[PDB]
């Protein structure tokens, strides 16, 4: 009930890229070519453009760079590169898929 | 292991074999609100008096 009526929060949340914790899976460069390349530089480049043109505030660029880190293993770095070690919650598809694999193979 | 056909029926069968957990199931149900609050507390609503180089 708190955050759903914060309209600049919903703006700044559906528009921040999904690599950085937001919702947006459509960078502007996705509209011209496919998803090839580094995801992280595309995320930070879109955040840079959206800050430049005045959509997204200057708060968010300072806060993403100063973000406290997540857990991380060497296995978490190796099983997925291009991966910022931020504290992030796990997708239910990944959790349930991996649980069903590790149950059926017992 | 990434070649199994995890449909919803397969997932219900494997949950009927072994239940998920207590902390993980609370994270599965509350996923959208926890994701939104994590975005809110980390990158939208923060002081961050250190400014990096």
């Amino acid at each position: 009930q708190s955050w759903i009526n914060d309209i600049p929060f919903i703006h700044s949340y559906v528009l921040t890229p999904a690599q950085l914790g937001g919702l947006s899976n459509l960078q502007y460069s996705r509209l011209y070519t496919r998803n090839i390349g580094d995801p992280g530089t595309t995320a930070f480049a879109e955040v840079k453009r959206l800050e430049a043109v005045g959509l997204l505030g200057p708060n968010i660029m300072t806060n993403i760079l100063t973000r406290p880190p997540g857990n991380g293993d060497w296995a978490s770095l190796c099983n997925d590169p291009y991966s910022f070690n931020f504290e992030s919650v796990a997708s239910p598809s990944i959790v349930l898929k991996k649980h069903t694999q590790r149950v059926l193979f017992e | 292991q990434g070649l199994v056909d995890t449909t919803n029926t397969v997932i219900k069968i494997a949950l009927s074999r072994k239940p998920l957990g207590i902390k993980r199931l609370a994270r599965i149900i509350n996923y959208s609100s926890m994701h939104a609050m994590l975005f809110r507390d980390d990158v939208f609503l923060s002081n961050r008096a250190n400014h990096p180089l």
